[PDB]
């Protein structure tokens, strides 16, 4: 189906194109996924309140890094 | 140096910067983009503070301590006067195989080659010592806000017949010549050369002031040659400043 | 059940997605709240981890912020 | 619950991946999933923030290497 509301009808998961899901909260498009990526939209953040890991032969790529 | 695996707190500790791009600059990492693994084993330049006046400085102690820092560059802030322990060795020597990326001298005091020893009898005075021998070229950088001085030559010795006397030591701290008869030249001080032995119109030469040869004796034994301020290869002159003796 | 009426059960009755309040979703597995999202953020709860087995990317004018960084 | 939540069509959405495990899927590529301790992607599948990417609190970031543009 095209739209999965989770509680309120501005919030949940919806079709975002072929093989694409949008993650939505109070009408804001927070992020989504496709066959290769889970992502946030511009200016929307990803926060781990545990560890944040990259395992395997890949890497972390960023613009800049702040270590407190 | 930055060490893994905790590269993050290690670079914060080494560089003082939380932002990786600015930590990279402290580690002299110029690639952009850069892999943070390239921080490992690199160090921010080290800054040494010398406020101990030292009239017996040994160039080999400094070489050893520089080599202990490996490739890390070293800045030395010299805030107290320094004199080589002997005129036969420069105060500072920077061998061509030093590993440090660069060495900076920030000179805020007077640094000197040692004065040369006064000659005795028919011998000339001995040469003043050199201040800096530089064999790493532009990897030595000098910010002279004080004085860099080659040592004065020792005075020429005196002899006529059986009378033998000694010349004065070159500035700084050059030894007066000690003759077989204890007709000796004066040791120099830090601030002035030593007087040769004198008897009326007869005398052994006085020591030379910094950067100058010793005086000839009344018997025409020549003074020792002037010590030199900087010898060997040209450093990068951040500030030339006040220099006694030749440099390059 | 433990996910309640404003929930999407996936597999079993205590795994899936649960409303957290207006504009909030909880990501739940075996009744543990692993993480969630709201209008500004996707996140994990305290002590719950985010792991990429590919690349982990920050694109654009923001940045990566952390307490420490371990490089193997 | 459901074995599968179809989003768009039956090849894209969320699936049961085991006991307390969910698969995140798109055109039947298994992109990632979650369990009671972790949200994760599968091998070679990426997580990308187009805002900030944060590790907040007493944990840490663990990686193989990190590239700063
Ligand atoms: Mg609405
Ligand atoms: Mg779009
Ligand atoms: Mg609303
Ligand atoms: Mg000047
Ligand atoms: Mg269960
Ligand atoms: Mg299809």
């Amino acid at each position: 189906s095209a739209s999965i509301a989770i509680g309120d009808n501005d919030t949940g998961l919806r079709w975002g194109g072929d093989g694409i899901v949008q993650i939505v909260a109070n009408n804001a498009i927070v992020g989504g996924w496709n066959s290769t990526d889970i992502f946030t939209e511009a200016g929307k953040h990803i926060t781990s309140n545990g560890n944040l890991n990259q395992w395997g032969g890949g890497a972390i790529y960023c613009r800049d890094l702040n270590v407190s | 140096a930055v060490q893994g695996p905790w590269v993050g707190s290690s670079y914060v500790a080494e560089t003082g910067q939380n932002w990786a791009s600015l930590a990279a600059n402290e580690l002299r990492v110029t690639e952009r983009p850069f892999w943070i693994s390239s921080f490992i084993g690199r160090s921010k330049e080290e800054i040494w503070e010398w406020t101990g006046e030292n009239h017996s400085f040994n160039k080999d102690w400094l070489i050893g301590e520089l080599r202990n820092r490996g490739g890390t560059p070293v800045v030395i802030n010299i805030r107290a006067h320094q004199v080589s322990y002997t005129p036969g060795a420069p105060l500072f020597e920077f061998p061509g195989d030093l590993p440090n990326a660069y060495i900076t001298l920030n000179i805020y005091a007077d640094i000197y080659g040692r004065g040369g020893t006064g000659g005795v009898a028919y011998l000339g005075g001995n040469p003043g010592g050199d201040c800096i021998h530089n064999w790493i070229g532009n990897r030595l950088r000098i910010n002279n806000q004080g004085w860099i001085c080659g040592g004065g030559g020792g005075g020429g010795g005196f002899r006529v017949g059986h009378t033998e006397a000694g010349g004065g030591g070159g500035r700084p701290l050059g030894a007066g010549g000690v003759s077989s008869l204890n007709l000796n030249g004066d040791n120099a001080t830090l601030g002035a050369p030593g007087r040769g032995y004198q008897l009326g119109n007869d005398y052994a030469g006085n020591g030379g002031d910094v950067g100058n040869p010793g005086s000839a004796s009344s018997a025409e034994m020549g003074g020792g040659a002037a010590g030199r301020a900087v010898v060997g290869t040209s450093p990068q002159w951040i500030n030339v400043g006040n220099i006694a003796g030749s440099w390059l």
